[PDB]
């Protein structure tokens, strides 16, 4: 989950703005065969828990 | 962490009796003796008592189990000889339980009263012995050498 | 649901105790299980049963240092004697697992066999050199330096000793024989009439009995 | 499956390449420098007082040392053999081939 | 430097007196900390 | 639930069950049993003593 | 050759099956719940701690 639960922004419309920071630590495999001449392909999946 | 981790359910009964067993992860202040290191045994101990209560509200005692229909007090830690994993390198003596009440404080301090678990375990020092003591002495022992050089 | 079906899937991380076997490290095969139960219900008042045999590997993100060989779940009945009509139930899902040993092959195990190579090549070095010893001790130094590699790299466990922790006692060893038997050469080689003596013996062995299978002259 | 809950995905991805400076400056230059003094070996004289053998072993003592310095910093997976790994034994080897 | 201790605070809260004779003879109740007002005492030079 | 749902109804709310106060008169003592059961032996690190 | 062991847990009601080794076991330990009885067959290795008492008799574990 998000670091911090922020305000929420409702408009008139009813469509409502959220802008919550948050510190992520996820996971990246490594490949390492050019170490340390390396690049690396790391992922951020976000997806609804329920 | 004076606390248990998981608060789990009680269980009562028609008696009124009320059964609790929660489990706990505890980090305690274990003194070490380093002088016989690596052959060095420890003495450390789970110190177990109400912060909250005296010993005018509450009184400390010993588990009575039963064997036989004659009762006894449970005066060791419990450990289920089918299911426990030893330690990597500690191995367990002695497991005694004891209920402790020291005169010193007054009677009114909630440390008056308290029911001591005590681990006495042997360090097995394999990994010392093989990877450190071992060449350690036998390099050290080559110094003789060049008295023939 | 509407009939009232609860379906709940929360995530954890499970830190579960596990006898390890580091007999065969780092060719060791593991074998790690999670028992799982209702910690304040019985089988008389919960009853837990498995979903399937199998535990579920299909977003299954692969390890980098284990492969996961075998996997399966058992549900256990437990009566005791003081209670013959409420069982108490768990479900122990076991992972049989093998280590991917090259890390430990090319930090650890080949540095320790050409050290294990360097030790025997004092013996062709001549000893009017004057660097048989330099070479032997100097091998036993790096030796020694490496043991700090080792013991940051391996797992500092007493239940056994890791056949890798074999081979670094083996080559410790065959170094520390290297330089005694080195120094007995040496001794040999400054040997002179003013001090000693030939035995007859020696003449009889290292010069007729070995040599003459060689090529030199006695 | 439609009535599951985590299928559709949003997925930022970020390739990152590594500013290898560090490794340069601090392990890869110095051990390349110390190992190539090894070669310098075959323009001693070969008598005593040369000293071929201390300083070909004592550069395969200082590389031991760079073994070290490199053990806590590779990773510890087993798909593949780093670049530094590869590069170091294979220095090593050199050394040893010089030794002998 | 880390330290395990015990605090000891004394005060007087003049709105949790009673009479003990009209009480059965109690004169004395332990209370949870939170159910009372407390002076706001802290370590000031924490270091985390 | 029916049982279940009555007792807990009778022992907590017909009764006013008091989780603040001790099973006991003012001038007694409550009998507290305890057992300790080891489950693993985690780790003894002798630096920090813990 | 064959043998007829017994198998149930702890005082269940006694059960039976046919052991095709040499002995028959019984197996007494102690959790914190309670004491586990387990009966089978062969004599095999039990931990520290544990009761073991096998015997190369028809129906013997109890
Ligand atoms: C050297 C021995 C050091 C003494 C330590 C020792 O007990 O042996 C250890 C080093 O096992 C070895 O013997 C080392 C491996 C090979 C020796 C290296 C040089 C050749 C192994 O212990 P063990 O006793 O050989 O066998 C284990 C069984 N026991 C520990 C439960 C008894
Ligand atoms: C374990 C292995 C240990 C291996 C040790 C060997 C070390 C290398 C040298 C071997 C040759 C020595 C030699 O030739 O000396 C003499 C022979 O007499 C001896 O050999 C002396 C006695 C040696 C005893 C060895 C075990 C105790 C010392 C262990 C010290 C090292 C311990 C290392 C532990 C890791 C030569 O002189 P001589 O022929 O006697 O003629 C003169 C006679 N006179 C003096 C009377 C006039
Ligand atoms: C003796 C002690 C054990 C030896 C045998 C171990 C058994 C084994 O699995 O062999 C393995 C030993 O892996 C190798 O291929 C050798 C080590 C890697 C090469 C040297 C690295 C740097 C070379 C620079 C100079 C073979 O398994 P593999 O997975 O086929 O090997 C990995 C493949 N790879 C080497 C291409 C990365």
């Amino acid at each position: 989950e998000v670091a911090l639960y922020c305000n929420v922004l409702v408009s008139p419309d009813g469509c409502v703005y959220w802008l919550p920071p948050a510190i992520f630590r996820s996971s990246c495999p490594v490949s390492v065969t050019f170490f340390p001449f390396d690049w690396q392909n790391c992922s951020l999946i976000f997806q609804s828990q329920t | 962490s004076f606390q248990i981790s998981y608060s789990c359910n009680v269980l009562i009964y028609p008696s009124g009796s009320v059964y609790w067993l929660p489990p706990a992860i505890f980090r305690s202040s274990c003194p070490i003796s380093v002088t016989y290191f690596p052959f060095d045994w420890q003495n450390c101990s789970l110190k177990f008592s109400s912060l909250k209560y005296t010993t005018k509200e509450i009184t400390l005692s010993l588990k009575q189990a039963e064997e036989d229909g004659r009762s006894y007090p449970v005066e060791w830690i419990i450990i289920d000889p089918e299911g426990f994993t030893e330690n990597g390198e500690w191995e367990i003596v002695h497991r005694p339980a004891r209920v402790n009440v020291d005169p010193s404080v007054p009677l009114d301090s909630p440390n008056r009263q308290d029911v001591t678990f005590y681990l006495i375990i042997r360090r097995k020092p394999l990994f010392y012995v093989i990877n450190i003591l071992v060449p350690c002495v036998l390099i050290s022992f080559m110094i003789n050498l060049v008295f023939y050089l | 649901d509407y009939t009232g079906h609860i379906t709940w899937t929360p995530p954890a991380i499970f830190k579960s105790y596990c006898e390890i076997i580091v007999t065969h490290f780092p060719f060791d095969e593991q074998n790690c299980s999670m028992k799982l139960g209702t910690w304040t219900y019985d089988g008389s008042v919960v009853v837990i049963n498995p979903e399937s045999d199998q535990p579920d590997l299909s977003n299954f993100m692969e390890s980098g240092e284990w492969v996961i060989k075998e996997s399966r779940g058992w549900k256990h009945w437990v009566f005791y004697a003081c209670c013959p009509s409420t069982p108490y139930l768990d479900i122990t899902y076991h992972f049989v697992m093998q280590r991917l040993p090259l890390y430990f092959i090319v930090n650890v195990i080949i540095p320790c066999l050409l050290f294990s190579f360097l030790t025997g090549l004092v013996f062709y070095l001549p000893t009017d050199s004057g660097e048989k010893m330099t070479l032997s001790i100097s091998v036993l130094l790096s030796l020694t330096v490496f043991l700090l590699v080792i013991v940051e790299l391996i797992p500092s466990t007493s239940s056994a000793v890791p056949l890798i922790g074999k081979y670094m006692l083996f080559t410790m060893v065959f170094v520390i024989a290297s330089i005694i038997i080195t120094v007995i050469v040496i001794n040999t080689h400054h040997r002179s009439p003013s001090t000693h003596v030939m035995p007859e013996w020696v003449r009889k062995v290292f010069i007729d009995t070995i040599p003459n299978i060689m090529f030199f002259s006695t | 499956p439609a009535e599951e809950a985590g299928h559709q995905k949003v997925v930022f991805y970020l390739l990152i390449q590594r500013k290898p400076l560090f490794y340069v400056i601090n392990i890869i230059a110095p051990c390349v420098l110390i190992s190539s003094v090894a070669i310098l070996i075959y323009f001693l004289p070969a008598k005593a007082g040369g000293q071929k053998c201390t300083v070909a072993i004592n550069v395969l003592l200082a590389q031991t040392v760079f073994l070290f310095l490199v053990a806590k910093k590779v990773p510890e997976t087993s798909q593949a053999v780093p670049l530094i790994s590869k590069y170091l034994t294979f220095l090593l080897v050199v050394t040893i081939l010089i030794v002998v | 430097m880390s330290t395990k201790v015990y605090l000891d605070l004394e005060w007087t809260d003049y709105r949790l007196s009673w009479d003990p004779e009209e009480h059965e003879g109690i004169d004395s109740l332990r209370i949870s900390a939170e159910s009372v007002w407390l002076p706001d005492v802290v370590l000031l030079n924490n270091n985390d | 639930l029916n049982e279940e749902e009555r007792l807990i109804r009778h022992l907590f709310e017909e009764k006013a069950y008091n989780k603040e106060l001790r099973p006991a008169a003012h001038k007694e003592s409550v009998e507290i049993s305890l057992a300790l059961t080891l489950s693993n032996l985690i780790s003894l690190k002798e630096v920090e003593e813990t | 050759g064959s043998m007829i062991c017994y198998n149930q847990q702890s005082s269940q009601p006694p059960t039976t099956k046919t052991c095709s080794e040499t002995s028959c076991y019984k197996k007494t330990w102690r959790d914190h719940r309670g004491t586990i009885i387990e009966r089978g067959c062969g004599c095999p290795k039990v931990k520290p701690g544990i009761k073991l008492h096998c015997c190369r008799t028809d129906k013997c574990n109890n």
